[PDB]
């Protein structure tokens, strides 16, 4: 059950960058993924989610307009788009599995509001600097 | 000068020496006007332009789905809904689902979900009204001075550019050392703009049945809204589908361009050379010399000698035309010319460059004639040293 | 989401983390989520659905749900439990949002 993680490094104020994460163990096609942000030694902030073909997303309003989810089923993989980055984006983003909806949707596609979630598995993160 | 080198030339005269004239003029075509004791002239029409449009509708042929946002509901839980539903640069549609245990709900039945998506404009056309009285014409009248650089010449400034309406037709023109020559202008559009929609497609235009232009079955935006963001009939190139009660989706409906311009093959088309509307009609427009004189006239012949600064070419229409340059003393001079036989007996041919004068010694002249068919004698200059050149016209 | 800035307590004592922010709706608090995360390792599912607690998590800890309130037990400290705790809850139906963050001191 692995959430493997690519895309970090230099980045420059005001530009684009794709963030890969990889998967492996389970029905990811079945699975709502998750991308969460945390500074160099500060707290958790959830950025963004997709339902199993990315019909139902959800952003932060820190980056409602600039950030962009997308995921191909085929790949097994999620992607995060970040689009004109400012200073105060800099961050390690990580990406999660929300594998308690599981035990509800089988499907992991149905956007019910305040549905039962629980990031399950974690990736090892990549850092980014802006 | 500017209309030496085009096929479609019109060489008009007047009828009783040529105190006035009928001229018609067309994109493409270039008329070259004489008549007796005036001078030469080339007209030429360069823009036509539709100035004071006012858009009716502006419809959508390209049309792009994004931000696409889904909310669903348990049976027994209500009508789902989103704020996008409010937001008229969506379009959102509701439908009924099974949901089940399997699917996150507590009880099975129909659970209703609803979908928007944002509707964005990629590629639109746009339908003009135009007023007949509001088509601006710029016709450039350049005489046949016969200037060094004159002889088709484009863009260097040798003629005076006059703008003529259906509306306002009659023109007085002033030409330097010529005077003035007045246009009384008639347009021969051949389809008029009555109950006709200029539909405009980026770089293409067609005169369309009003009716039919109201009646297209695409996403429209009225002319009281323009850069506005509520396109009506969204629906047109938007389908929603949910044929198993699992999930609905949104789908697009693809460009309407080509499609369109299949339904626009029984429409008049319109043109566009360096992003400006070409019209096929002609313009029928009466000329006066009578305000028009040669400049000069009062000068006295070139008592030196004349040489051929270029080899004499011949137009797609038989006439010649033969650069010289003055090597003698009297400028500002008046050029000898004479087109003879091979005896010198009988002047034959006609001159069309009429007057040519010589202004500046170092400034070669221009000089346009018709030729005789056979053997002729261009003959530039008086005695001695007569400019002899012998003329090939089959 | 506010939590407590920092919570100490000696091996063998029972403490307990707080998390409430601002939300008035029995949807979120119902629905809170806790992790465990030692500095630069990746964070670790120990609570979800408010009191439900997943396989591998130890006993000691336990799951609390108030009425504007979230509460995380850790019923008998030990040494291995020094870490960050962070509580997570919905912004919005669709939206999720982590707490302020509380540091662990045995
Ligand atoms: C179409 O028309 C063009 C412009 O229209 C006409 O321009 C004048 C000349 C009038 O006839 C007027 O009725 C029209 O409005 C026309 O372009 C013009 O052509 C001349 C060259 O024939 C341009 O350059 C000028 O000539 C000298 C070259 O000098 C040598 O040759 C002459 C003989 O040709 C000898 O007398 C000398 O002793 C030299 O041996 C250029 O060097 C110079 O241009 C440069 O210098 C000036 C002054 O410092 C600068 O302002 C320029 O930018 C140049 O760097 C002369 O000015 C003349 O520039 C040009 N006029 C314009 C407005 O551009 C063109 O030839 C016609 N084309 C066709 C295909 O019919
Ligand atoms: C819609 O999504 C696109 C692509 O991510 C983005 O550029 C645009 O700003 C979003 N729409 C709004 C209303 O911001």
């Amino acid at each position: 059950v692995q959430l493997v993680e690519s895309g970090g490094g230099l980045v420059q104020p005001g530009g684009s960058l794709k963030l890969s994460c990889a998967a492996s163990g389970f029905t990811f096609s079945s699975h709502w993924m998750h991308w969460v942000r945390q500074a160099p030694g500060k707290g958790l902030v959830w950025v963004s989610r997709t339902n199993s073909d990315g019909s139902s997303t959800s952003y932060a309003d820190s980056v409602k307009g600039r950030f962009m989810i997308s995921r191909d089923n085929s790949k097994n993989t999620v992607y995060l788009h970040m689009n004109g980055l400012r200073a105060e984006d800099t961050a390690v983003y990580f990406c999660a599995r929300d594998g308690v909806r599981y035990y509800y949707d089988s499907t992991g596609y149905y956007p019910d509001n305040f549905f039962q979630y629980g990031l399950d598995v974690w990736g090892q993160g990549t850092t980014v600097t802006v | 000068m500017r209309c030496i080198g085009i096929s479609n030339r019109d060489f008009v005269e007047g009828v009783s020496g040529g105190s006035w004239v009928d001229i018609v003029l067309e994109h493409g075509s270039c008329v070259t006007t004489m008549a007796k004791n005036k001078p030469t002239l080339d007209f030429e029409l360069i823009k036509t332009e539709a100035k004071q449009p006012a858009t009716l509708r502006k419809y959508c042929i390209e049309a792009k789905l994004t931000n696409t946002t889904t909310e669903s509901r348990c049976p027994t839980q209500g009508e789902p809904s989103l704020n996008e539903e409010q937001d008229k640069r969506f379009i959102c549609k509701h439908s009924m689902v099974d949901r089940g245990w399997g699917n996150g709900c507590g009880l099975f039945g129909k659970g209703g979900i609803v979908t928007c998506a944002k509707f964005t404009c990629k590629k639109n056309m746009e339908g003009k009204i135009v007023q007949p009285e509001n088509l601006e014409y710029t016709i450039v009248i350049t005489p046949h001075s016969g200037e060094e650089h004159a002889v088709g010449n484009d863009t260097g400034k040798h003629g005076k550019e006059i703008k003529i309406t259906p509306q306002s037709s009659t023109t007085e023109a002033e030409l330097t050392g010529y005077g003035t020559v007045t246009m009384e202008c008639s347009p021969r559009t051949g389809l008029d703009f009555n109950e006709m929609v200029l539909l405009q497609m980026e770089d293409k235009a067609w005169l369309v049945h009003r009716q039919w232009f109201l009646d297209l079955p695409l996403p429209w935006l009225p002319g009281a809204d323009t850069q506005g963001s509520n396109w009506i009939q969204k629906e047109t190139l938007v389908t929603f589908k949910n044929p198993h009660a699992k999930k609905q989706d949104v789908v697009v409906l693809g460009s309407q361009e080509g499609a369109m311009h299949t339904a626009l093959t029984g429409a008049t088309e319109i043109q566009m050379s360096s992003g400006n509307l070409l019209f096929t009609g002609h313009l029928k427009c009466r000329l006066r010399m009578d305000k028009l004189q040669l400049k000069g006239m009062s000068y006295s012949m070139c008592t030196g000698k004349f040489k051929i600064v270029k080899e004499i070419a011949e137009t797609q229409h038989g006439t010649i035309v033969i650069r010289v340059q003055y090597e003698g003393d009297g400028s500002p001079c008046k050029i000898p010319f004479e087109i003879t036989d091979l005896e010198k007996r009988h002047v034959l041919g006609r001159l069309i460059t009429v007057n040519p004068i010589v202004t500046e010694k170092d400034s070669p002249v221009n000089i346009e004639a018709e030729p005789p068919f056979g053997d002729s004698y261009i003959i530039v200059g008086v005695e001695p040293g007569q400019l002899k050149l012998n003329w090939l016209r089959p | 989401l506010t939590q407590p800035a920092s919570v100490s307590g000696s091996p063998g004592q029972s403490i307990t983390i707080s998390c409430t922010g601002i939300s008035s709706d029995v949807e979120t608090y119902n629905l809170v989520s806790w992790y465990e995360q030692h500095p630069g390792k990746a964070p670790k599912l120990i609570i979800y659905e408010a009191s439900k607690r997943p396989s591998g998590v130890s006993n000691r800890f336990s799951g609390s749900k108030s009425g504007n309130t979230a509460s995380l037990a850790i019923s008998g400290l030990q040494a291995e439990d020094e870490a960050d705790y962070y509580c997570c809850s919905y912004a919005g139906g669709k939206s999720l949002v982590f707490g302020g963050g509380t540091r662990l001191t045995v």
